């Protein structure tokens, strides 16, 4: 993914930060944002 | 053992604070006893 600088604020025993479905969002602080991805179609 | 710490000002006289308030953690020490019963320690006065 993309490292991100990170407006959250974490605590000082908070190593990483989860959304919704438990899935890794942001890491001791930088934040994750996936790349760009998408579907491709064909007219 | 884990110790979880919080502190808050209170304007009460006699009475548990009412309300919501989280503690955080404070610490998580690698012991590993056996531990069964404890008790407090407090501190007296003299003159
Ligand atoms: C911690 O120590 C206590 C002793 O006060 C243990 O409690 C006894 O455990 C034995 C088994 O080893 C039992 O036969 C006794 O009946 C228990 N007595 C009481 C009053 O509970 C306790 O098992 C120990 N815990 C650990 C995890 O070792």
């Amino acid at each position: 993914g993309v490292l991100t600088e990170s407006n959250k604020k974490f605590l000082p025993f908070q190593q990483f930060g989860r959304d919704i479905a438990d899935t890794t969002d942001a890491v001791r602080i930088l934040d994750i944002t996936p790349c760009s991805f998408g579907g491709v179609s064909v007219i | 053992f884990k110790i979880y710490s919080k502190h808050t000002p209170i304007n009460l006289v006699r009475d548990l604070p009412q309300g919501f308030s989280a503690l955080e953690p404070l610490v998580d020490l690698p012991i590993g006893i056996n531990i069964t019963r404890f008790q407090t320690l407090l501190a007296l006065h003299r003159s």
